[PDB]
RNA sequence: AGGACCGAACCGACUAAUGUUGAAAAAUUAGCGGAUGACUUGUGGCUGGGGGUGAAAGGCCAAUCAAACCGGGAGAUAGCU
RNA sequence: GCUCGCCGGAAGACCAAGGGUUCCUGUCCAACGUUAAUCGGGGCAGGGUGAGUCGACCCCUAAGGCGAGGCCGAAAGGCGUAGUCGAUGGGAAACAGGUUAAUAUUCCUGUACUUGGUGUUACUGCGAAGGGGGGACGGAGAAGGCUAUGUUGGCCGGGCGACGGUUGUCCCGGUUUAAGCGUGUAGGCUGGUUUUCCAGGCAAAUCCGGAAAAUCAAGGCUGAGGCGUGAUGACGAGGCACUACGGUGCUGAAGCAACAAAUGCCCUGCUUCCAGGAAAAGCCUCUAAGCAUCAGGUAACAUCAAAUCGUACCCCAAACCGACACAGGUGGUCAGGUAGAGAAUACCAAGGCGCUUGAGAGAACUCGGGUGAAGGAACUAGGCAAAAUGGUGCCGUAACUUCGGGAGAAGGCACGCUGAUAUGUAGGUGAGGUCCCUCGCGGAUGGAGCUGAAAUCAGUCGAAGAUACCAGCUGGCUGCAACUGUUUAUUAAAAACACAGCACUGUGCAAACACGAAAGUGGACGUAUACGGUGUGACGCCUGCCCGGUGCCGGAAGGUUAAU
């Protein structure tokens, strides 16, 4: 699955 | 004898019909029936070389007398019928021999008419003759742009050409664009108009109206990506660049034409 | 057609089995395998001389051949053409 | 869900098969290929 | 009469729970939208990689797409770990 | 073996796709099965797929592919004519019963049918790659006439009830039969026959079409279904009999009527509406080049041939597609009883299953549910989730509006059972009797029988009668988008996209534009009331000003300027 999404902190 | 549809339900609204009860309803005359297989707007790359173009009702191609070669024989009208390829009406005449062709009807038609091309031929309405007997300023359609060719000039409904001139062994027209074309006194032409001039009046009504007519939906390119339009990005709407073709060509002042080879047929630019 | 020598491969081996014996006891039906290619009427005619007794129709089905496979290597088999030759009221053996 | 894989030996044949080899030389070449490597199985059929 | 109404098949996937090394590499359960049409679907073709297609999300093109996959140049380059 | 439990518009059955012996039997338990396993879709072995008329092959053709020459391109190659291939289409013909451990429209039994070869006889103008006809087609809607099928009654066979009754207005079961053939009805379509003439259908024409006459009014085509035949039978509940207790032989009663009735048939119809609805062959006819006592053509009989290939099993799944015996995905066909509007849903028939780990204990906690006193959003980012509303008939219903809406607005009443009206009514269906008939599958008269709601009155039971399943929460202000749709398959269904409409601009046809070095196509077998591009986004009121900068059009003297 891994999914991607993002760190934006 | 247009009748705007009654409000009934979203979609119906607005539509406005164009009924022609003198139409003969039935099946069409068989035998010049041939197929007429939709394109989809690819050629035979497969490639979409004409965007906006696929879907809708099948239809079936029938021929028509451009030429109207039977000179002499006396013909008669026997019913009108709808043509899905044009906007103008179609007519079978019955002509004395008992042979049977298609023509486009004007406006003065109706059945039983005794219509009969020919160079002897009497003007009335109707008539297909050639041009250097025609009265100048009559109303005429049908005009052959090469000798015997067929008639490609004001085929669309409502379509009128006048002739103003007649020096030399051309003569000049007036198209319906406004633009001036000579065009040679030996082309066949039809006296009359097309009587078809209600043809303007229908509004479609509806998003799917324009499905059955094989048209397809427009995406304008400010909508798009730079990388698939000039037009696009900007973050919400916007738009600043110059209005311009997807391949990147001019819109909106920007005359495309270069044959060269025809422009001693034209007398003026249309207006 | 007769070629002797066509015909004589036809009959290449009878296939004997406890359906066909009932076919023999009561349809009259004698069962055996055939040539691979072969047609209805050459399978008659070998019936109608060799056998010396006549056929009343002649019936023709192929059996395809079981896999068989040991380890990582597979072996099929052979397809072989089952023949029904039935017999008239002249049936001997 | 539908799978990708939806099978039909008359797409297969005609997409894949020993004559779609044969219909170009890049085909033929494919084809050269597998012989050159050496092969049970040149194409795929029944 | 209707891109008309309620509502199964069929199609779609709005909410919430469960699931999160699951029964399932996106489902199930309880509700939902459309359901004579711009409908859905079977079968068989067409458009081939800076190209295709797109009622436009830069989405999709065999579970991968701000440029697919396979092989080759190639042991590319890397002042970096 | 005896019971329980689930589905039953399927979790039953069938075909295609796809799989490829998983099918049947014997035997085996290492490995395969999320457990043991004598079992299995597992190991081994044997057995199993029977076709003139099911399908493929075959004839024909669509979108297309290929392509003699040809056109074009550095080469490879691309395009394309005549052609050829291409089904998801069209094109000749088998239905019932029986049998096997597994195959049956295939074998057997019974009754049949089509197209050709050959022969006999009769009559006669036969003959294309050509002409014409036919094949040959849309959406929606309206019914009517019927069948599949069901209920009830009658008939026949069987049963007097484990417990108070049950020889009767009782209970149980059966009441099944095709293709073919004869008959041509309910209907639908069209005025027929004959003579003469013609610039048409590339050649010709007796055919089609056109034009003049004459004559006559029913001439023909299409067509379900019914009724006969097929059928002296077949099947058949149930018995008589041997019996490897898994069955096999024989015999075998009644086999009708009425009503209801479809999504199936008549219907490729009819009506109606724009969005005006493939292609060719087989088929019916026409002659030409030709044969013309022939060959051929048509008809009755007889005979021969109908090959090759598929045929087992799985078919919404354990076997296909998902790395798995995986809660997923997979097209069409068959459509029982009761209630109900219904293919919803509940309970059942036929039939298939209890889903390949179980036995216990009855902690938290978690998941799936039921109920809860008092309060009723005090919870929370937020009425999220649960709860609630839910049917039919009727009363009645506002602001606003593009007068169609809003609207099922909102808000209420009635709803079970039984009797009477009427021992079953209004209606529907429809036999006998009677009469008329150019006499048929006729019509009128006549009304039995069957079927059958809805209403009123009265009575009656429960706390509750649309009692279960099934089955809208409603109103008010306002933002946005007109609306129906479409969109990030796999976190965003939206105000985003599309949209009809409006406007601008390009384009006179060998069009602009677009694919492609080209050739050739698309646009379009279209012709400015058309087409392309751009912007805006129904409708209503409208849409002001600025050409300095930027872009573009128009203008041709001068300034400037390339190759030469």
């Amino acid at each position: 699955a891994v999914f991607q999404m993002r760190n934006v902190d | 004898a247009v009748v705007k549809c009654k409000p009934t339900s979203p979609g119906r609204r607005h539509v406005v019909k164009v009924v022609n009860p003198e139409l003969h309803k039935g099946k069409p005359f068989a035998p010049l029936l041939e197929k007429n297989s939709k394109s989809g707007g690819r050629n035979n790359n497969g490639r979409i070389t004409t965007r906006h173009i696929g879907g809708g009702h099948k239809q079936a191609y029938r021929i028509v007398d451009f030429k109207r070669n039977k000179d002499g024989i006396p013909a008669v009208v026997e019913r009108l019928e709808y043509d899905p390829n044009r906007s103008a009406n179609i007519a079978l005449v019955l002509y004395k021999d008992g042979e049977r062709r298609y023509i486009l009807a004007p406006k003065g038609l109706k059945a039983g008419d005794q219509i009969q091309s020919g160079v002897d031929a009497a003007i009335k309405p109707g008539n297909t003759l050639p041009m250097r007997n025609i009265p100048v300023g009559s109303t005429v359609h049908n005009v052959e742009m090469k000798p015997g060719k067929g008639g490609q000039l004001a085929r669309s409904a409502g379509t009128y050409v006048q002739i103003v001139a007649r020096d030399g062994a051309y003569v000049t027209l007036r198209l319906r664009s406004g633009e001036m074309r000579k065009v040679e006194a030996d082309c066949r032409a039809t006296l009359g108009e097309v009587g078809n001039a209600e043809h303007m009046l229908r509004v479609l009504g509806k998003a799917g109206a324009a499905r059955w007519r094989g048209v397809r939906p427009t995406v304008r390119g400010t909508a798009m990506n730079p990388v698939d339009h000039p037009h696009g990005g900007g973050e919400g709407r916007n738009f600043g660049k110059h209005p311009v073709t997807p391949w990147g060509v001019q819109t909106k002042g920007k005359k495309t034409r270069s044959n060269k080879r025809t422009d001693k047929f034209i007398v003026r630019r249309r207006s | 057609m007769i070629r002797e020598e066509r015909l004589l491969k036809v009959l290449r081996a009878p296939h004997v089995s406890e359906k066909a014996s009932t076919a023999m006891e009561k349809s009259n039906t004698i069962v055996l395998k055939v040539a691979k290619d072969a047609t209805k009427a050459e399978i008659k005619a070998a019936v109608q001389k060799l056998f010396e007794v006549e056929v009343e129709v002649v019936n023709t089905l192929v059996v395809k051949g079981k896999v068989k496979r040991h380890g990582q290597r597979i072996g099929r088999r052979s397809d072989w053409k089952k023949a029904y030759v039935t017999l008239k009221e002249g049936q001997n053996l | 869900m539908k799978r990708t894989f939806q099978p039909s030996v008359l797409k297969r044949n005609r997409s894949h098969g020993f004559r779609a080899r044969m219909a170009t030389k890049n085909g033929r070449q494919v084809l050269a290929r597998r012989r050159a490597k050496g092969r049970a199985r040149l194409t795929v059929s029944k």
